[PDB]
């Protein structure tokens, strides 16, 4: 198999900025490579073909170019509807292999943080388990750290992060962070603790909680 | 106009198998070759196989080859993908794609909107909804819809009344083979005193409704 | 499957344009690269045109807007026209055209396969037609999905003329245009326009012979 190796996997630019995106082949593709657009939750959308030649209604600022194993897709001035994830596709031999994709997302000016920390409710304890949440809010870039300490031990392997997509109004991203643990371990301790490192806080920002107060 | 349309997101457990349709109209549906793609939520595009429908040829990836079937019928210009043995990690979104050129089966000019298929032994279960009270200018107000399957789940805040700053994380699935879904919203701490915040969560799934208040 | 008689770069490899410049060049037939110095075309366009010095073949060519004076062109080096061709009649309207230097092929020019000795009994079933026919003259190449009929009910429209053996019918078409039918999984030349009612086609297979004779 043609292994297609995108990069970079995420790319922030701003509308009107151009942008380019290389994708490289493992093997010699000669030109047989194309390139597709998807946005969440849609289908992948046809750009380029043959390396070089737009799809049928593709806005002309999009430009492919590049042959062997090195090939690129240009972007000549950034509209909004323009930022997604690109896909580099080989099809000089079966089987057809994409690339890891490519994401474009709106370029922010920095924003912090904030940080909410959550105590299991009662009605989950009744359960048997307990999920102690940490929100983080409106912030950027997407790059934010989160750790747990239970008095002051660094958990691991026991919390799960998601995050979000790009806010369509102020371009922010927003994190959870739930730590699970049984009923039984979670009244072992008193302090539970969020620690959040990001590139727009001075020091790193704890948000704890005392179990039963 | 030309269009690809697939059937609905199906569940299923391990060793049994899928079948996925793509119903596809505008065009000369023999002429094209029709390739399959899923989309694995942590392992990118990854071509399937390729039909073309006038002569029943077919190309496998060798990956999946012994267990994909794709089929046609020409009657209703369908075509079919039958995924068997299915395992875990085929829980992808599976699309059908049409050829750009009558002469070759790559690239993909028009792809469908993809059918979301669930490989998981875990079975139907409601969600367990959990307040995420807030404490004591915005604060955060949350709503802990856990361990639900399948996917989705529909969160909204005071039946829509409430949609500024609200943030619905998607779904994680936890080492129980169930998804966990997190809603938060920040709203004035003033208000926290005034008004009163319901999270109502939808699972057609399990046909479970869940109307839960969240305070202090 | 988008693009409807829109054509794509390499989708038609074995396409060419054959054109004229003796005041303001222009396009007046299509061809089909049967090899690295023949095309194959129809004998009709060189009515009334015999020289070689005026002919212009572009291959690898989609849209004909895009030819410019820089774009490179082959020359004809002999026009081997069926000794049986008469101007006054279209029966017989196979050409040979032998170009003065080999092409190279490539991912926009390969050549098409021809029927076998064999093939002239054959029915098929996925044919399609290609050129830059009239309304002007089209600046993509057009391609156009066309049924085959056979001879017999042919015969029934085409009253004022008879309908030899050696000739195809169907039914943006060229005049010398491809006629390409997918068979076995491999795309053969299986006519050649000469009418532009139904499209009638020289039938390529009967004249394998006469093709390979000279070819060789
Ligand atoms: C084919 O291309 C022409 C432009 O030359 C355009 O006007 C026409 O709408 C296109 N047809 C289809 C079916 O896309
Ligand atoms: C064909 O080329 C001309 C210029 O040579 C260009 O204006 C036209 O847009 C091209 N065709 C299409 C479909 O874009
Ligand atoms: C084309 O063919 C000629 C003769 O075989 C060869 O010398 C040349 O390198 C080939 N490629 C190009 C771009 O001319």
């Amino acid at each position: 198999d043609i292994q297609m190796t995108q990069s970079p996997s995420s790319l922030s630019a701003s509308v009107g900025d151009r942008v380019t995106i290389t994708c490289k082949a493992s093997q010699d593709v000669g030109i047989a490579v194309a390139w597709y657009q998807q946005k969440p939750g849609k289908a992948p959308k046809f750009l380029i073909y043959y390396a070089s030649h737009r799809g049928w209604g593709v806005p002309d600022r999009f430009s492919g170019s590049g042959s062997g194993t090195d090939f690129t897709l240009t972007i000549s001035s950034l509209q909004p509807e323009d930022f997604a994830t690109y896909f580099c596709q080989q099809y000089r031999s079966y089987p057809l292999t994409f690339g890891q994709g490519t994401k474009l997302e709106i370029k922010r000016t920095v924003a912090a943080p904030s940080v909410f920390i959550f105590p299991p409710s009662d009605e989950q304890l009744k359960s048997g388990t307990a999920s102690v949440v940490c929100l983080l809010n409106n912030f950027y870039p997407r790059e934010a750290k989160v750790q747990w300490k239970v008095d002051n031990a660094l958990q691991s392997g026991n919390s799960q992060e998601s995050v979000t997509e790009q806010d369509s109004k102020d371009s922010t991203y927003s994190l959870s962070s739930t730590l699970t643990l049984s009923k039984a371990d979670y009244e072992k301790h008193k302090v539970y603790a969020c620690e959040v490192t990001h590139q727009g806080l001075s020091s790193p920002v704890t948000k704890s909680f005392n179990r039963g107060e | 106009q030309v269009q690809l349309v697939q059937s609905g997101a199906e569940v299923k457990k391990p060793g049994s198998s899928v079948k996925v349709s793509c119903k596809a109209s505008g065009y000369a549906f023999s002429s094209y070759w029709m390739n399959w793609v899923r989309q694995a939520p942590g392992q990118g595009l990854e071509w399937i196989g390729q039909i073309y429908p006038g002569d029943d040829d077919t190309n496998y990836n060798a990956k999946f080859q012994g267990r994909v079937t794709i089929t046609v019928d020409k009657s209703t210009t369908t075509a079919y993908m039958e995924l068997s043995s299915l395992r875990s990690e085929d829980t992808a979104v599976y699309f059908c794609a049409g050829s750009l050129m009558v002469t070759t089966g790559a690239p993909f000019d028009y792809w469908g909107q993809g059918t979301t298929v669930t490989v998981s032994s875990a079975s139907t279960k409601g969600p367990s909804v959990f307040p995420l009270a807030p404490s004591s200018g915005t604060a955060a107000l949350g709503c802990l819809v856990k361990d639900y399957f399948p996917e989705p789940v529909t969160v909204s805040w005071n039946s829509g009344a409430l949609t500024s700053g609200v943030h619905t994380f998607p779904a994680v699935l936890q080492s129980s083979g169930l998804y966990s879904l997190s809603s938060v919203v920040t709203v004035p701490s003033s208000s926290l005193g005034t008004q009163t915040y319901i999270c109502n969560v939808n699972h057609k799934p399990s046909n479970t409704k869940v109307d839960k208040r969240v305070e202090p | 499957i988008v693009g409807g008689t829109n054509s794509s770069w390499g989708e038609w490899p074995w396409q060419v344009s054959l054109q004229v410049k003796l005041t303001a060049q222009r396009h007046l037939c299509g061809g089909s690269l049967i090899g690295h110095q023949w095309v194959l075309t129809a004998a009709h366009c060189f009515d009334g045109l015999p020289l070689q010095d005026v002919w212009r073949i572009y291959s690898g060519i989609l849209n004909l807007s895009d030819i410019t004076k820089d774009t490179p062109f082959s020359q004809i080096k002999e026009i081997i026209i069926h000794q049986n061709y008469k101007v006054s009649e279209g029966n017989h309207d196979i050409a040979l055209i032998k170009l003065q230097a080999p092409l190279n092929y490539t991912e926009f020019q390969k050549p098409i396969c021809l029927p076998s000795k064999g093939d002239t009994s054959t029915i098929y079933t996925n044919c399609w037609v290609t050129g830059w026919g009239f309304s002007e003259i089209q600046n993509i190449l057009q391609k156009v999905n066309i049924p085959l009929v056979t001879n017999e009910e042919c015969q029934k429209r085409y009253q004022d003329y008879k309908i030899t053996q050696r000739m195809v019918c169907a039914g943006k078409g060229d005049s010398g245009g491809p006629l390409v039918c997918k068979h076995n999984g491999m795309w053969r030349l299986v006519g050649i326009t000469s009418w532009g009612q139904p499209g009638v086609y020289t039938k390529v297979a009967e004249y394998m012979d006469w093709i390979l004779e000279k070819t060789q």
